[PDB]
């Protein structure tokens, strides 16, 4: 659980403590899923079931869906205004 | 110890081998298509000629312009190098002969077919150009299009054996081929097969784009060769893929009663003469391939990318969708589902 | 030990000795004229920024939730005998769910870009 | 009519892959000891070759046929212990 | 023979050092290569616990779709980003630190179910027991995870596969209906 | 849904347990389910086998303090390739 | 039988012009009336409060759901009667108050996701109806993408939901690992006895609240509803917050919640006294939603609320939205438009809104005494069954501190009264075009709800009694 | 029930059975040998079979200790039935398994010495194998002429004994 939770916070103070650019902040999104994904399968082979593996591998679509809308919306908010500022939008 | 290091040495040998002699082998053929001899000035008959453009190529320097990053120049050939090289363990020279037998070998064959994308976008960074790095989303957006219908072909063809080993799909195929009820799979997986290389009958960049020499232009020496390695492995494991799961891998005829004539019991000789059967089987499949290949790229013109797109996602697509709905509904209709 | 580990391990082995010839025996002598990057033998000035068509970032934001079927699509694949005359209806639906979406993608021509290179349609009336 | 030239590339990686193929299945047989690969492994299966190379003694497939087991196999059963994973 | 015992701890050392390398680097798409990195952490992670199965469908999807994706954005797009100045961090270097050692420890605070606080926390360090792992031969098939998986988003969970399927219709519809700019 | 189910599509670890406790609630109305605790307590020690730790703990704890350390028939650890040697 | 319109829907939309964009929403806007009139009668199904679960341990469907489903349904019918009926027939408000082409497919997608979460008993069920729910509102606020304030509001949306959904996740996969199971079914009020199972249930709620705008983290809401176009946000205030709240009070997790009282207390005090310096009548109009969604959590601790929230409920969401209806009304009247997504901002243009349109202002005052609780109107008995169930289990610092923030908040709302009573130098004496009669009568429609609904205060406890109990 | 992954030790112990228990002969056979003769052992110990199943059913969670008494029936009728089948035809059975030895011991490659088998088995300790499960207009499997399904070669000691079995007329 060691993995998943230092994955998890780490990647969760990254992003609150992003000032640097809005990717970094994307990046750290995923890379929190990543965490939680970890700490549940681990759960799944510890407990021997599939049930929090058909959770893992429901929210892996669910992931990639949020990478896809959300990146279109970064599109979007970069069509009106030509550039991404440093500090945030 | 010493048994699975040197069947290690000699499978790396016997395909570091012949991903060279394609190279010789597509400029003999290529000539003789256009009525002219390929070389014969380097070995006796033109051989090692790879080897010659080889140890020049090790002794140009490597340049590394103003606006790049030097790293990520020289990463990217490493890593289009071994993606295109990892891929030849899962293929089988023969009933269970890997070099890891692994349950899911299909799995890992679309994972490291999905690695292979990184080496184009990632290199159009490097020397980061904006006449560059467009033509470098040109070829990646390709790239990805037709790896989909690839990853598509294949699901519909595991879709008959329920079983994402290898070599369970080619002992399924001793009965009857995969080619021959799905035809017209064949063509268009070879079509995909074609994209997913992106070769000049599907190509845009090394030719029509900006760049005179593709993504991979401003290069010399080391990054140069190992992407022309990583290209003609691609394709002769692209060619692989075609040879397990769509035309026998190792299959040819029977050959029981040539045995029971020939043989009298088992013995390292009868295992050795089996062995030759069956790798000279999968072997004709994957050189009449590579044969295809060369032959499409001689007689064709090349692609807009307005044509390639409404080509892959207008045209092909939606056919694969009525594919997909056609047949597990004719598994459905007979009283034919396949056991794991 | 199997061999399947050996090669993963012994392929970038290869690659690094091959780069490491490349290093050690070629010479390096590199000066300003030969650096730069390459665009027909004439510099010129790179501009900052430069525009792109909406499709061509389309076409890799709608990959993905095409890619993300076809491994939905493969949890089916192998439990394809143990779900006999059920889970095919359900996967019949969920396919059908799918294309019903994509030919509102084939509907709109989203990824198709157009040409401004009209023919002048409108005629000549005079006077 | 048809170029040797041209089709003795393909002779040589036609070759190449032929020897490659036929060297592998000789040694798979040589490390096996005689007999052919077994190419897909269920977890049934796996448990049974763990089981056979306990009956046999060392060798990995020997395939003993005995009507009655001998006296160390009944103490040489092994459990697996599995570290913590953290 | 204990060499290969170490091997999950070194891959947390490995991922712990990943994500020092994603937040603070000075060009964005190095530091989202290290992300795909991180995934690749994570996918030796993931066979190294058992679940040889995921490790590949991570380097499938999140890899070779999702991280696809991000270069793909970062390559044709106008993003500023300023370097990890000293300056500017070191006013967020106290809150980090007390946020490091809050969320860290009650992050391994709820294993465990003593009513005694410092009871929670010692029993996520009490792990050192090895399990016996024994053989039962009560399994006749070769029922993969993949196998079960299919069969439970396929019979019990049918629903969650189909409220799934409208899921992926809205991945599709959305940047479609924003980046069309209709006639 | 996916209550009991486990990775091979069997039951899993604590399925009896769980069954157990299962049993007891359903012929319980409320205000007497205090009596179904012990079926509680060891679904949840299955789970997450907590008592077996603390036991393991209590008798670790005095194996090291010991000089003779270990006076029964032992446990003798084995390399992977050797488990049907002798 | 949103399934079956989404479906029919998109491909239809995909074959039309621009041009019949608004006219198709008119035909969804009679589809969804004909489900309400002629699919009603499933009520009988829930006679005694029998609870049904459907597609095995899925979907809990009681009649506390089905009513939140009624509701759901009737408000949807108004807002798509907002977007597919013109105001007037100008040249110009065909140009303020248009539809986008794909609109109605990410409203619908939306309502599919938010009933997803009210009829749900598993946790994957409502992590994946969240996450639908989720895109929506991201897409809604993006669709008018033309609008600097409206792409900043879907960014700011985005990464403050993305925060609150893996916190989510995170505390559902905190609960499998120390319980086998996903439902709260599970729990049957032996297990929280003997089981720490407060700071895993209490996190699930609070990141399932923070979505709604509780209070410590209500400023990035108040933001996205003050930057996003006047249409839009009528549906993105009142969606999330009766399916995410009508979960949690129907799931009883957090009863004698500390926290959840403290952020009770935090709701109500930062409502009331956030919203009184303002002039954005969005603003102004956005922390009434504060104080508002403060309430419900108040009804959260409680065990057996289900009188009290859904009187409260609809109460809520006829208030919400005829005060929304009526200053999309007063845009005729004013005499500066701006902000062509968002023309009427600053709650001083409203003015002399008397002496043009008086009933109008009797439209307005109607719904503005509701809020505050004037007990001829509706609003009052809602917050009247609150205190009956606050002061009935033991909340008497809550009580008063409610009290209080309802004192407080009636400040600014007889702000908008004080502007819209005063005079004004040049009014209205003829009007060449009159507004919509199938629109105007939705408005005289939720007045007369609003007045004359504690007739029917009798009735309705008698059907409570028979149908939920 | 899981596979043992991360650095798996394996031990052993150097124990005995306890005085209560008596002493039971276990089995010695082969994987190859106990494939083979699956069909034979499961003819003849149904109900012994059956009896230590349905016992360990009965006793939920006893398991082990409760129905000892009957999981030692089991394997003493088996290796009845293998000491049986050696006496009887250790020939046919060793080129039985000596053939499910190749094939990655598929029984779908080896029908020729299965039927001598079969044949000597049926003769001799008067055994049949049979498929349950399989109702009527239904061919079992392992009796079809002309399979879809052929080895890749056939073995070639039971292919001459085939032969030599038809030449006999015992076939
Ligand atoms: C043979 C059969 C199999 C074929 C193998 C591959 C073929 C190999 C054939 C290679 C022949 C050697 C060709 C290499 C050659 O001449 O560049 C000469 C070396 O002059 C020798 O001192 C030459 C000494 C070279 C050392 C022998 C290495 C043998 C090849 C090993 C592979 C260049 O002088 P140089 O010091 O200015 O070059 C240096 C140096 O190249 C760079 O490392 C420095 O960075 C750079 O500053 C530069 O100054
Ligand atoms: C986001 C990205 C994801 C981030 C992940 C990293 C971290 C995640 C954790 C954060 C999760 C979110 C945080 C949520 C806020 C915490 C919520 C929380 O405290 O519930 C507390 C747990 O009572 C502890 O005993 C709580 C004691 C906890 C120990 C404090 C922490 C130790 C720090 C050591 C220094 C309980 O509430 P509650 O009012 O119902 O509890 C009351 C009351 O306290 C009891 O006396 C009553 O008996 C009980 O019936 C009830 O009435
Ligand atoms: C428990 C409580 C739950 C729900 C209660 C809510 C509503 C009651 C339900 C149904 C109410 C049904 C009402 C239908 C009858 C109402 C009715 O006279 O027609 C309409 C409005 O018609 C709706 O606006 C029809 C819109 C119906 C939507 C109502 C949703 C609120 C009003 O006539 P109207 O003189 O303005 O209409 C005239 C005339 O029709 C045209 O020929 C003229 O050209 C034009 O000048 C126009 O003014
Ligand atoms: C139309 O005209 C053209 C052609 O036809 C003439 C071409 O062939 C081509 C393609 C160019 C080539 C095939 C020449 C390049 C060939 C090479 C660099 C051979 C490389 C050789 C190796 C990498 C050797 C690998 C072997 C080992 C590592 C030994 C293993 C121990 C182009 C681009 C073209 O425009
Ligand atoms: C031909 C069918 C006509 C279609 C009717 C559609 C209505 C959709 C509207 C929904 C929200 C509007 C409020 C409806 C109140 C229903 C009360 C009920 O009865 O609620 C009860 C309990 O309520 C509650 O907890 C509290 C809700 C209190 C409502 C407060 C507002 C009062 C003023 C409006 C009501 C009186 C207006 C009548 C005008 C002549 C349970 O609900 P139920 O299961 O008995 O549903 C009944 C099935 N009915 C709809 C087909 C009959
Ligand atoms: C780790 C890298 C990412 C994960 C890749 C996983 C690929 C994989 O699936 O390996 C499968 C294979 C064994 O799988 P299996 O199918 O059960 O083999 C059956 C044999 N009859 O596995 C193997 O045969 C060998 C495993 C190779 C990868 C081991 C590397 C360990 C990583 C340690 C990281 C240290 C830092
Ligand atoms: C009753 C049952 C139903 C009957 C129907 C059966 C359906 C299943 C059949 C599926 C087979 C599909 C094969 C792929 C079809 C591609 C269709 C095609 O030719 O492309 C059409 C496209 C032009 O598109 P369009 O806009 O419509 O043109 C109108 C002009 N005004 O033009 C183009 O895009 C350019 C053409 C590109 C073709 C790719 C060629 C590359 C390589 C050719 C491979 C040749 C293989 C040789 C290999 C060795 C052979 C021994
Ligand atoms: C595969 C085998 C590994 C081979 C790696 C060997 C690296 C040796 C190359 C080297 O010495 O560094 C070259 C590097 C060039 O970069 P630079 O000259 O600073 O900028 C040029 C921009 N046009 O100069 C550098 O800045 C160094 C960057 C790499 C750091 C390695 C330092 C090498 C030290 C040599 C002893
Ligand atoms: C089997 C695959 C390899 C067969 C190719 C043999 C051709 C050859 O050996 O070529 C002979 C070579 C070079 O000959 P050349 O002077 O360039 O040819 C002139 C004739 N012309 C004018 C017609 C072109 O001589 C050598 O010392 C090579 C010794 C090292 C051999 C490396 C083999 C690597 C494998």
């Amino acid at each position: 659980m060691f993995i998943g939770t230092i994955i998890l916070v780490l990647s969760f103070l990254g992003f609150v403590f992003n000032r640097r650019n809005i990717i970094l902040a994307f990046i750290c999104l995923e890379t929190m899923l990543l965490g939680i994904n970890l700490i549940l399968l681990r759960n799944s082979v510890l407990f021997d079931d599939i049930s929090g593996s058909l959770f893992a591998i429901v929210i892996i679509i669910l992931a990639g869906v949020e990478s896809a809308i959300g990146l279109s919306l970064l599109v979007s908010y970069y069509r009106l205004r030509g550039v991404i500022n440093s500090y945030g939008i | 110890m010493i048994i699975n290091i040197v069947e290690i040495l000699i499978f790396l040998v016997c395909v570091l081998f012949s991903v060279a002699y394609l190279t010789v082998a597509e400029r003999k053929t290529l000539a003789y298509m256009q009525r002219r001899l390929g070389p014969n000035f380097v070995g006796y008959y033109g051989l090692l000629q790879a080897f010659a453009d080889a140890v020049k190529l090790l002794l140009k320097e490597i340049v590394l312009p103003k606006e790049s990053n030097y790293i990520i120049l020289v990463i990217s050939p490493l890593i289009t190098l071994i993606t295109a090289l990892i891929g030849w363990v899962v293929i089988p020279l023969g009933p269970g002969i890997t070099l890891g037998e692994l349950n899911l070998g299909i799995l890992f064959s679309l994972a490291i077919g999905s690695l292979g994308v990184f080496g184009s976008l990632l290199s159009g960074w490097s020397s980061n150009s904006k006449y560059s790095l467009l033509g470098s989303i040109r070829s990646t957006a390709q790239l990805i299009s037709y790896e989909l219908i690839l990853t598509s072909i294949f699901i519909i063809i595991i879709m008959f054996v329920s079983s994402l080993n290898i070599t369970t799909i080619i002992e399924t195929q001793r009965v009857v081929w995969y080619c021959i009820p799905l035809l017209p799979l064949l063509l268009i997986f070879f079509i995909a097969s074609v994209a997913e290389t992106a070769r000049p009958p599907f190509d845009l960049t090394e030719s029509e784009s900006e760049l005179v020499a593709g993504y991979f232009t401003e290069y010399s020496g080391s990054p140069f060769v190992f992407f022309f390695l990583a290209e003609y492995s691609n394709i002769i494991l692209i060619s692989a893929f075609n040879g397990y799961l769509l035309l026998g891998g190792y299959l040819s005829f029977n050959y029981s009663y040539l045995f029971n004539i020939l043989f009298n019991d088992y013995s390292y000789v009868s295992f050795l003469f089996e062995g030759l059967i069956n790798s000279s089987a999968y072997a004709i499949k994957l050189v009449f391939l590579m044969f295809s290949f060369i032959w499409v790229r001689a007689a064709f013109p090349r692609f807009t990318y307005d044509n390639l797109i409404n080509f892959c996602w207008i045209i092909l697509l939606p056919l694969l969708f009525g594919i997909f709905l056609i047949i597990p509904s004719t598994l459905y209709i007979f009283d034919s589902f396949p056991t794991l | 030990m199997n061999t399947f580990i050996i090669f993963i391990i012994l392929i970038p082995i290869v690659g690094f000795a091959l780069l490491a010839v490349n290093i050690l025996l070629a010479v390096y002598k590199p000066y300003n004229e030969k650096l730069g990057a390459f665009e027909c033998g004439l510099t010129s000035f790179n501009q900052t920024r430069l525009a792109f068509n909406a499709a061509f970032i389309l076409v890799a934001i709608l990959f993905l939730p095409f890619d993300l079927e076809i491994s939905t699509l493969l949890p089916y694949v192998m439990s394809i005998y143990l779900v006999s005359n059920y889970g095919f209806t359900i996967v019949l639906l969920f396919l059908l769910i799918l294309i019903i979406g994509f030919v509102y993608e084939i509907n709109t021509n989203a990824l198709k870009i157009n040409k401004h290179n009209k023919p002048n349609t409108d005629s000549l009336i005079y006077k | 009519a048809i170029p040797f030239e041209a089709l003795l590339p393909y002779g040589i990686i036609f070759g190449l892959l032929t020897a490659g193929g036929g060297a592998m299945q000789v040694l798979h047989v040589y490390r096996n000891g005689g007999v052919r690969d077994r190419f897909a492994i269920d977890q049934w299966d796996s448990q049974m070759m763990e089981r056979d190379l306990r009956l046999n003694g060392g060798q990995g497939r020997k395939q003993v046929d005995q009507a009655t087991a001998p006296e160390a196999f009944k103490h040489n059963h092994v459990w697996k212990s599995e570290r913590p994973l953290i | 023979m204990y060499l290969t015992y170490y091997f999950i701890e070194i891959t947390i050392f490995l991922a712990i050092l990943c994500t020092i390398f994603i937040i603070s680097a000075k060009n964005p798409m190095v530091s989202i290569l290290y992300m795909i990195a991180l995934f690749v952490i994570a996918a030796m992670y993931l066979y190294l616990i058992g679940l040889g199965i995921f490790s590949l469908l991570y380097i499938m999807i999140y890899i070779g779709a999702i991280a696809v994706l991000f270069l793909f954005i970062i390559t044709l797009l106008d993003i500023n980003s300023t370097e990890l100045s000293v300056k500017s961090n070191i006013r967020d270097l106290p809150l980090v630190l007390i946020s490091l050692i809050v969320l860290t420890i009650s992050g391994l605070m709820i294993y465990s179910n003593d009513s005694i606080l410092i009871n929670k926390l010692l029993e996520a360090f009490g792990n050192d027991y090895n399990t016996i792992i024994t053989q039962d031969w009560f399994n006749i098939e070769n029922t993969t995870l993949l196998t079960t998986i299919g069969n439970v988003l396929l019979t019990n969970n049918a629903f969650i596969l189909l409220v799934l399927a409208i899921v992926l219709l809205l991945g599709i519809i959305g940047p479609i209906s924003i980046t069309m700019k209709h006639k | 849904t996916a209550a009991g189910i486990s990775l091979t599509g069997g039951r899993n670890r604590c399925f009896s347990e769980w069954q157990s406790f299962m049993h007891c609630t359903a012929k319980t109305d409320a205000k007497s389910r205090a009596q179904c605790l012990p079926n509680f307590e060891d679904y949840m020690e299955c789970l997450h086998h907590t008592k077996e730790k603390a036991r393991l703990r209590e008798i670790e704890s005095v194996l090291k303090q010991k000089k003779e350390g270990l006076e029964a028939p032992p446990v003798k650890v084995i390399p992977v390739k050797a488990i049907g040697l002798v | 039988m949103l399934i079956l319109a989404i479906i029919s829907l998109i491909t239809f939309v995909s074959m039309s012009k621009l041009s019949d964009n608004r006219a198709i929403i008119r035909l969804i806007n009679i589809y969804l009336i004909l489900v309400l009139v002629l699919d009603s009668f499933l009520y009988l199904l829930f006679l005694n409060n029998q609870t049904y679960t459907v597609m095995g341990e899925l979907l809990i469907f009681n009649s506390f759901t089905f009513y939140i489903d009624m509701l759901i349904y009737f408000i949807m019918i108004v807002i798509s009667s907002l977007y597919g009926y013109n105001l007037y027939n100008n040249n110009l408000y065909k140009t303020l108050f248009e539809p986008k082409k794909e609109l109605i497919i990410l409203f619908l997608i939306n309502i599919l996701g938010a009933l997803l979460i009210v009829h749900s008993n598993d946790f994957i069920t409502l992590f994946v109806a969240i996450e639908l729910q989720s895109y929506s509102i991201y897409l809604i606020t993006a669709i008018y993408n033309s609008s600097y304030k409206a792409s900043k509001a879907s960014m700011l949306y985005f990464f403050m939901g993305g925060i609150l959904s893996i916190l989510i996740a995170y505390s559902i996969n905190t609960y499998y690992s120390v319980l086998n199971s996903y439902t709260l079914h599970s729990l049957d009020s032996l297990i929280i006895n003997t089981l720490d199972l407060n700071l895993i249930l209490i996190a699930l709620s609070l990141g399932l609240l923070f979505k709604i705008g509780i209070a410590p983290l209500h400023k990035w809401l108040i933001s996205i509803y003050e930057n996003t176009p006047i249409l839009i946000t009528i549906y993105i205030s009142l969606i999330p917050k009766i399916s995410i709240l009508s979960y949690l009070v129907l799931s009883n997790i957090s009863i004698n919640s500390l926290v959840i009282s403290i952020l009770a207390i935090l709701t109500l005090l930062v409502g009331s006294v956030g919203g009184l310096l303002q002039i954005k009548i969005k603003r102004l109009l956005a922390f009434s939603g504060l104080t508002n969604a403060g309430y419900m959590m108040l009804l959260l601790l409680l065990n057996n609320n289900e009188f009290s929230y859904l009187y409260y409920i609809t109460q809520y969401s006829i208030s919400h939205l005829a005060i929304f209806m009526i200053i999309i009304f007063s845009i005729y009247y004013i005499n500066y438009i701006n902000n062509q997504y968002n023309p009427i901002i600053y709650v001083n243009q409203l003015k002399g809104l008397i002496h043009d349109n008086a009933y109008l202002v009797l439209s307005m005052a109607i719904v503005v005494f509701s809020f505050i609780g004037i007990p001829p109107l509706l609003g009052f008995f809602g917050k009247l069954n609150i205190l009956m169930s606050i002061l009935n289990n033991g909340y008497y610092f809550i009580s008063i501190v409610l009290i209080v923030a309802s004192l407080i908040s009636a400040l600014y709302y007889l702000y908008l009264l004080n502007v819209s009573i005063q005079d004004k130098n040049n009014i209205l004496i003829n009007s060449n075009e009159t507004v919509s009669s199938v629109l105007s009568y939705i408005l005289s429609s939720l007045i007369i709800l609003i007045t004359f609904g504690f007739i029917y205060n009798s009735l309705i406890i008698d059907i409570f009694n028979v149908y939920f109990n | 029930p899981r596979e043992a992954a991360a650095h798996w030790v394996p031990f052993e112990d150097k124990a005995n059975m306890p005085d209560n228990v008596p002493d039971v002969v276990e089995v010695g056979a082969t994987s190859a040998p106990l494939l083979s003769a699956s069909y034979f052992i499961g003819a003849k110990c149904k109900p012994y079979n059956d009896d230590f199943m349905l016992c360990r059913e009965e006793s939920q969670g006893s398991g082990a200790i409760d129905c000892l008494k009957e999981g030692r029936r089991v394997t003493r009728c088996a290796v009845s039935v293998i000491e049986d089948i050696n006496k009887s035809c250790l020939d046919e059975f060793r080129l039985h398994w000596q053939c499910l030895e190749q094939n990655n011991h598929q029984l779908s490659g080896c029908r020729k010495a299965e039927a001598l088998l079969n044949k000597c088995v049926f003769t001799k300790l008067n055994l049949e194998k049979k498929i349950p499960g399989l109702r009527p207009d239904e061919e079992p499997v392992f009796l079809k002429k002309d399979p879809w399904i052929k080895p890749a070669v056939d073995d070639f000691k039971s292919v001459r004994a085939y032969a030599e079995a038809k030449k006999n007329g015992t076939l």
